[PDB]
């Protein structure tokens, strides 16, 4: 079965070079174009480079032109692209398709099997962990209908944190939001939760924050005000 | 600078029926968002229904779902909150509304004076 | 009969006129038919036995022209003559109607039933049709004091109305309407080939004449989405697409070549495409144009000749008939409705030296029609 | 270089709408265009190419057709499993494939207001020096809502950020978190600070508040 995979992506600095591959099965990359179309984060698709290994048609997107090259070792059933002088909006998500020749049916296929895709990220900061910090609510917040609560992870790398409530008792009413990446190139997120009233349900609420790139685990406790 | 006028209005009884509209002077509607509104005696400016742009959305709220229906026709620059099935809890005055924002982020500024619409 | 000194002039000229105009007429037209008195494929027969119809409702006419105020059973004879006049003149032409609207919508579908067994059988299903049209208006005699055969609770008068004219219309009218579009559709598709092949010319001028390839790109890739459509547009179609396939790998060749920054190599790899154009698409582009005019064009006209037959002669009557009785069921009877009907049968008779002006024009033997 | 711009950007519908997407292109590309539907983490996948013939696999509810320059995608019957960002692709030459911007079909339901909180910052934040507040909007059905910050009726700008979680699976309602970030140097400003939100089911701007 027709099975495209990547490989390669990961943490780079600005400004330098990296290596991402493109291996296929089933078909060979000799009957077929390899092309990338990368994906910014919460951004639309766009067209960056192909390759046409059967002729060699390196061609690439204008915003890439003369920093990306694309090659295809068809002995390995590959394709290579190398990504140097990376600035920092090439930080994405990089699919590899696939694209039949002309003439006949297979042209007219558009990008019909697709990679899974790797990520890579830009940027110019180092691992740390996250400094958790409380959103304690007042006694005044809606004294008699819910108060919400939650605590803040903000400054952080690199992206991926979990946050848990009470090492996963509390799962109702849990909203962890998106990490947003704040100004200085590192992450905040926020994670709250709506338990009712009278006095917070007298609970020593608990957010579980573990950081696993920075072997953090600092779980913070919320009081009420 | 533009302001608007409603329609409508008069003591139904229970499963009746009205076609209430506001119309507004002054201004375009094809691009801008219409939205009606609810006030009962005590009870402060409840929200009834919206009506996007042109044919992406038209959303009620969870007490008039199903019953009421908003149209909305560009030639005249009216919107029509067509209630039907009216229960003796809609005794309210329904104002209309417009915002001054194209994202739909509701900026409401002007209303209208509203008209009565009691039942029973 | 208030009229009947004025009727005593109007109708002999009138059918003197008619009797003359539709014998010699439909005379010369059979004259016609015997000189090909075997080659009637699938509609000089419906045109022959309308042909029998309205000859025998003019050799039943002798009688009728010497009228004044004054039997019975010649008297029914000429009531059946005339509704197998009329009923067979509206169902006869509705039947060449869809005949042509299958051989102009699904020529397949005409060819499996242009033999003479399946049409001859439609033929003559329709025939009995009208011999059933006219015997229940038939019951009594209709001599009351000539004939008085005019006047005369009534129910089946809208029903009769209906099925024998009503339904017929809509028909001619949905046959007239698939025609149009269907000529009127392989038209803009023969329009927008032509539009097609006219961009890939300029374009390909334009590139013969450039410099500057980021602008032979802009010419290619137009180039490509006309022929890409272009050829959408069987041992016959295979080679006309497998002609623009090897044109738009020529297209592919050359824009390749302009996007690695050949402005030169690309004008060169592009001129290969007048050469293949030449051999590949030129022979078939006058073939599309032509064949694709001709029997549709007397197809056309000859339903438009019978819509315009049809609103002349059987729509008058049958309108003041629905008219008349629309006046019921809310309720001098010889006001407005004497001459009214008196005109409009003499237009519903007229139709039978109308018939000829379909032939001429549209079959059973135009030669002589020619000449 | 060829545009491709598809116009309804987020489409709301519920299970059974008939939905419809269009695409309309720069040139006159011709019927080679292809429509992709992408649930989030996961890659594109075919639906549509050649602008009308159905891919081999997917259900036949999805169906493309092209006038013109004017590509449409319409889904008949919009089961749960339809609620994914569907692109528009062009695909006239391997150089010259633009994809649209794509729309995100997500779930119809009845408008609810966002129940606002505001929080002050922890002193255990402000031994480092900075502070933020943060005011949380909850369960609000449009994605619509708009956040300002005020410090004694000073609007800011440039300084706060926010970010919408996806749609709830029970009940599909959103949920929004402003911050907004100071130096304790400037935290030391003008003593109240106030969130105002805006929202379409909403009749006046709620501004929860709270002093210094
Ligand atoms: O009045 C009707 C029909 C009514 C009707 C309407 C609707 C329905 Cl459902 C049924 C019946 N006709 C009148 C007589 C015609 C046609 C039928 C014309 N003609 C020769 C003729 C004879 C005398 C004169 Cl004075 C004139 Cl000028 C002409 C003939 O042979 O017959």
């Amino acid at each position: 079965e027709v099975q495209l995979v990547e490989s390669g992506g990961g943490l780079v600095q600005p400004g330098g070079s990296l290596r991402l591959s493109c291996a296929a099965s089933g078909f060979n990359v000799v009957d077929f174009s390899l092309h990338w179309v990368r994906q910014a984060p919460g951004k639309g698709l766009e067209w960056v480079a192909y390759i046409s290994s059967s002729s060699g048609s390196t061609s690439y997107a204008d915003s890439v032109k003369g920093r990306f090259t694309i090659s295809a070792d068809t002995s390995k059933n590959t394709a290579y692209l190398q990504m140097n002088s990376l600035r920092a909006e090439d930080t994405a998500v990089y699919y590899c398709a696939r694209w039949g020749y002309w003439p006949g049916e297979p042209w007219w296929k558009a990008f019909d099997y697709w990679g899974q895709g790797t990520l890579v990220t830009v940027s110019s900061a180092s691992t740390k962990g996250p400094s958790v910090f409380p959103l304690a609510p007042s006694s005044k917040s809606t004294s008699g209908g819910t108060a919400a609560l939650g605590c803040l992870v903000k400054d952080y790398f690199p992206e991926p944190v979990t946050v848990s409530w009470n090492s996963g008792a509390l799962t109702s009413g849990v909203h962890t939001f998106p990490a947003v990446l704040q100004s200085s190139g590192l992450y905040s997120l926020s994670s709250v939760v709506t338990v009712p009233s009278s006095s917070l349900g007298t609970q020593t609420y608990i957010c579980n924050v573990n950081h696993k790139p920075s072997n953090t685990k600092v779980d913070k406790k919320v009081e009420p005000k | 600078q533009v302001q608007l006028q409603e329609s409508g209005g008069g003591l139904v009884q229970p499963g009746g029926s009205l076609r209430l509209s506001c119309a507004a002077s002054g201004r375009t509607i094809s691009r801008y968002a219409m939205s009606w509104f609810r006030q009962a005696p005590g009870k402060e400016r409840e929200f009834v229904a919206v009506a996007r742009r042109s044919g992406d959305g038209a959303f009620y709220a969870d007490s008039v779902q199903g019953r009421f229906t908003v149209s909305r026709d560009d030639a005249k620059n009216t919107v029509y909150l067509q209630m039907n099935s009216l229960k003796p809890e809609d005794t309210a005055v329904y104002y209309c509304a417009i915002d001054s924002d194209t994202f739909y982020s509701g900026s409401y500024d002007y209303w209208g004076q509203g008209t009565q619409v009691t039942v029973s | 009969y208030a009229h009947h000194s004025t009727a005593r002039i109007v109708m002999p000229l009138h059918y003197s006129l008619v009797f003359i105009i539709g014998l010699v007429g439909n005379l010369l037209a059979l004259v016609v038919i015997v000189q090909n008195r075997k080659k009637i494929n699938s509609t000089t027969l419906y045109s022959t036995n309308l042909v029998i119809s309205d000859i025998l409702f003019t050799t039943a006419l002798p009688t009728r022209i010497a009228y004044y105020a004054m039997g019975d059973a010649l008297c029914r004879i000429t009531a059946l003559v005339f509704y197998i006049n009329t009923y067979a003149g509206v169902n006869f032409m509705t039947c060449l109607s869809i005949d042509r609207f299958i051989a102009v919508v699904h020529p397949l579908r005409y060819n499996k039933i242009k033999r003479i067994e399946h049409a001859k059988g439609v033929c003559i299903f329709v025939w009995i049709l009208v011999f059933a049209q006219t015997l229940p208006l038939l019951i009594n005699p209709m001599s009351k004091q000539t004939c008085m055969e005019y006047p005369n609770l009534p129910w089946i008068l809208l029903g009769a109305c209906f099925i024998g004219y009503v339904l017929p219309l809509i028909i001619i009218l949905i046959c007239y309407s698939q025609i149009c579009c269907k000529l009127f559709r392989a038209r803009r598709q023969l329009a927008d080939l032509e539009d097609n092949w006219e961009t890939l010319n300029d374009n390909l001028k334009v590139i013969e004449k450039a410099d500057n390839a980021a602008q032979v790109k802009d010419a290619l890739t137009k180039m490509r989405a006309a022929a890409l459509d272009a050829q959408k547009a069987s041992p016959e179609m295979k080679d006309f697409r497998h002609g623009f396939d090897i044109l738009v790998g020529q297209i592919d060749d050359a824009l390749k070549l302009a996007n690695e920054g050949k402005v030169k190599e690309a004008q060169a790899a592009a001129e290969q495409l007048k050469t293949t154009r030449n051999a590949y698409i030129q022979k078939y582009l006058e073939r599309a144009r032509s064949t694709l005019s001709g029997v549709n064009k007397k197809a056309l006209n000859t339903i438009i000749l019978i819509i315009v037959v049809f609103v002349l002669c059987f729509t008058p009557y049958h309108v003041a008939i629905i008219q008349h009785m629309i006046k019921k069921l809310r309720f001098s009877q010889r006001h407005s409705f004497q001459i009214s009907l008196h005109f409009t049968v003499c237009l519903m008779n007229f139709n039978c030296c109308m018939d000829p002006f379909i032939y001429f024009f549209a079959c059973k033997g135009y030669k002589r029609k020619v000449m | 270089d060829i545009q491709m711009t598809q116009s309804p950007s987020s489409l709301s519908a519920s299970v059974g709408d008939r939905v419809t997407i269009t695409c309309r292109a720069s040139q006159s590309v011709s019927s080679a265009v292809a429509w992709y539907q992408q649930k989030p983490g996961k890659a594109p996948k075919l639906l549509i190419y050649s602008a009308s013939s159905l891919y081999s696999g997917v259900p036949s509810r999805f169906s493309g057709s092209r006038s013109g320059t004017d590509f449409t995608l319409t889904i008949s019957s919009l089961q749960p499993e339809d609620f994914a960002t569907y692109y528009c692709q062009q695909y006239l030459y391997y150089s010259l494939v633009t994809f649209g911007q794509g729309t995100k079909v997500e779930i119809k339901r009845t408008v609810a207001a966002p129940s606002v909180f505001i929080f002050p910052p922890s002193d255990s934040q402000l031994k480092s020096g900075t502070a933020s507040v943060v005011c949380l909007l909850n369960n609000f059905y449009p994605r619509e809502a708009k956040v300002q910050w005020k410090v004694d009726n000073a609007l800011q700008s440039g300084n706060s950020q926010e970010s919408v979680t996806e749609q709830d699976s029970k009940d599909s309602t959103y949920s929004l978190s402003s911050t907004l970030t100071l130096s304790k140097a400037d935290y030391e400003k003008h003593k109240v600070y106030a969130c105002e939100v805006t929202h379409q089911g909403l009749s006046s701007p709620v501004t929860k508040s709270f002093n210094r």
